């Protein structure tokens, strides 16, 4: 339904620096917690890097410090920024939006956008 | 602070829950289509459509206005197509057409289904304001339910029955001023209509159009039109409850108009219910009463929010508990009395049939606290199947949808074979109850429901392909899929004799 969209990645030198861009169109609720999981190929799907509408950053203790993310409430979207890029941390990348729906814990569901693939050269 | 009931509007639930039975006692103990037409209104007017559907439109969006056009293709469809057949031929009753196009057996066939759909209705008449009662006084949900079952039951001695206007237009009468309490407080509490319909943008509750064109999807465009119709059509076309004040009005020309009037009357309900339910967003979009604050029901929504806004205002918090509990006492009792004549006229033909009055007056109070205990055990069952609003409008999908299709077949169809609808309806009724039990056992996920964000914050294998792929169909097409089943199995039955 929120049908969102989201660009800003490629092949890029193992080392430098990144911005990934997201919007979100439809009828996307703004307070919502957007997020960012990636998916390795042949892995499962991995981190999240959740920011909610008080803007509470979350990360992975893997990506401590080298990566950073922060929202705007104005027009709905979600910049995933990077640095010190491993020559290992390639992947295709997906923009979550972590609804909440109900007050038990095991009920969100994600509305999962379209893949963005970011390759190192070294 | 949170604000609660004080002693003082405790008497204004009670006294104006007294006098709306004070009328029907007087005119018991003694149509020109604008009294039937309101009268039509008041069994809309229920304490579902009033509790459930701001509830409803808080948590899965504001799709719920497309039912405004749905509204509008049932009183044609139920005007043009059903009225001039039940009111040309003469008929008593729309259930003593069927054995005039059919058997006589498919009758006794049709309102078995008459009785399964309406003590499964009529239990989420009496649960609903039950559930509102736990919430503003804490009582106990248990026992405001038998509560509410007995002084119906013992409302029915002759007091039920003969429904008179003068019942009716009070329960109107408290309806136009309950919500005028909730709707003008809470402009004045958020500071203007242009604030409460703009936080529910922020929200994404808006949600006007979806028009994803496939059944799966809980709430689309074309759920709410196609299968929504068939599902209304079903309440206002074929049920007995609503068809007997078509017939009992006088001049053809009137009932047809008598359901053209309602369509104002349910354009009126369904607009100052949505927007209570865009009120009840942009009062809580940061701490929602789920989740903190709690309330155990989706339900518990609307009478939250009374004790909330008009907490200030005494008298008035009793009058929103007062126009929940106003739409019961005439439903239930005339659900009951329903069931009463029609099983004791269904009942005298395989039994002995030569009995005297005394044991035929005694029968008719004899079944009347027997279904009274089915409404209150059928009200146990409600504590179940979910949001009372999805929960009322499936039974009438799942159970009176394969009975709308008898009526298809019956007048539509010329070569509908007396032994093919009977085959051709227990078929329909097999579909419809195994996608509408198959739902209400494993719920579709969130991702074919689209129920949109709560905000906790701001507050100071399982799955196989077939309960993935059709026990995720759409509560609106459970009549669709049961009328459509029904019309087919029904014609090709009788197209083989």
């Amino acid at each position: 339904q929120v049908q969102l969209q989201e660009s800003g990645g490629g092949l890029v030198q193992a080392g430098g620096s990144l911005r990934l861009s997201c919007a979100a169109s439809g009828n996307i609720s703004t307070r919502a917690g957007m997020g960012w999981y990636r998916q390795a190929p042949g892995k499962e799907r991995e981190f999240v890097a959740s920011i909610n509408w008080g803007a509470i950053t979350n990360y992975a203790d893997s990506v401590k410090g080298r990566f950073t993310i922060s929202r705007d409430n104005a027009k709905n979207t979600v910049y995933l920024q990077m640095n010190s890029l491993k020559p290992e941390d390639t992947a295709v990348y997906y923009c979550a939006v972590e609804y909440k729906y109900g007050p038990q814990r095991s009920d969100t569901y994600y509305y999962w956008g379209q893949g963005t693939q970011v390759t190192v050269s070294s | 602070g949170i604000g609660t009931f004080v002693v003082w509007d405790y008497v204004v639930f009670a006294g104006m829950l007294v006098i709306s039975a004070a009328i029907g006692i007087y005119y018991a103990f003694a149509m020109t289509a604008v009294p039937v037409a309101l009268s039509l209104t008041a069994s809309f007017m229920s304490a579902v459509t009033v509790l459930g559907t701001p509830s409803e439109v808080y948590r899965f969006g504001a799709i719920f206005s497309i039912f405004a056009f749905t509204y509008f293709f049932v009183v044609v469809i139920s005007a043009e197509v059903f009225l001039p057949v039940f009111y040309k031929l003469g008929i008593t009753s729309t259930y003593e057409y069927l054995e005039l196009r059919f058997n006589k057996c498919v009758r006794l066939c049709g309102t078995v289904l008459f009785i399964v759909q309406t003590i499964l209705y009529t239990g989420i008449v009496i649960y609903a304001p039950a559930l509102a009662l736990n919430q503003v006084t804490g009582f106990d949900l248990w026992g405001a339910v038998v509560a509410t079952g007995v002084v119906c039951t013992f409302y029915c001695t002759l007091g039920g029955l003969k429904a008179v206007i003068w019942t009716d237009v009070f329960q109107v009468g408290i309806m136009v001023a309950g919500f005028a309490s909730v709707i003008i407080q809470a402009v004045v509490m958020q500071g203007g209509i242009s604030t409460i319909l703009n936080d529910a943008y922020d929200g994404g509750r808006l949600n006007f159009w979806n028009f994803n064109p496939n059944p799966l999807q809980r709430h689309t465009f074309w759920t709410i039109i196609i299968g929504g119709t068939f599902t209304w059509t079903s309440i206002y076309g074929v049920n007995q409850s609503q068809v007997q004040r078509y017939i009992s009005c006088k001049s053809r020309f009137q009932a047809k108009l008598s359901l053209y009037i309602n369509l104002v009357g349910l354009w009126a309900i369904l607009t100052c219910s949505v927007f209570c339910g865009l009120a009840l967003y942009s009062r809580y979009h940061d701490c929602d009463p789920w989740t903190a604050k709690k309330v155990s029901a989706p339900d518990q929504l609307m009478p939250y929010l009374v004790l909330d806004i008009l907490q200030d205002y005494p008298g008035l918090p009793g009058l929103f508990v007062a126009c929940a509990y106003s739409g019961t006492l005439s439903t239930v009792s005339s659900s009951i009395n329903a069931l009463a004549a029609v099983t004791v006229e269904d009942l005298i033909k395989p039994y002995f049939r030569s009995l005297s009055e005394r044991s035929l007056s005694w029968i008719s109070q004899g079944m009347s606290v027997v279904y009274g205990a089915l409404c209150i055990g059928m009200a146990a069952l409600a504590s179940l199947m979910g949001a009372l609003l999805q929960a009322a409008l499936s039974v009438f999908g799942m159970v009176g949808g394969p009975l709308m299709g008898l009526f298809a077949l019956g007048i539509l169809v010329p070569f509908a074979n007396s032994i093919g609808a009977l085959v051709g309806l227990m078929a329909g009724f097999a579909i419809s109850l195994w996608v509408g039990i198959g739902a209400q056992i494993y719920p579709p996920l969130p991702e074919r429901t689209l129920p949109l964000h709560l905000d906790i914050q701001g507050c100071n294998v399982q799955r196989t392909p077939l309960m993935d792929n059709w026990y995720s169909l759409s509560y609106l097409y459970f009549s669709t899929v049961g009328t459509l089943v029904t019309l087919l199995v029904g014609i090709l039955v009788s197209l083989s004799t």
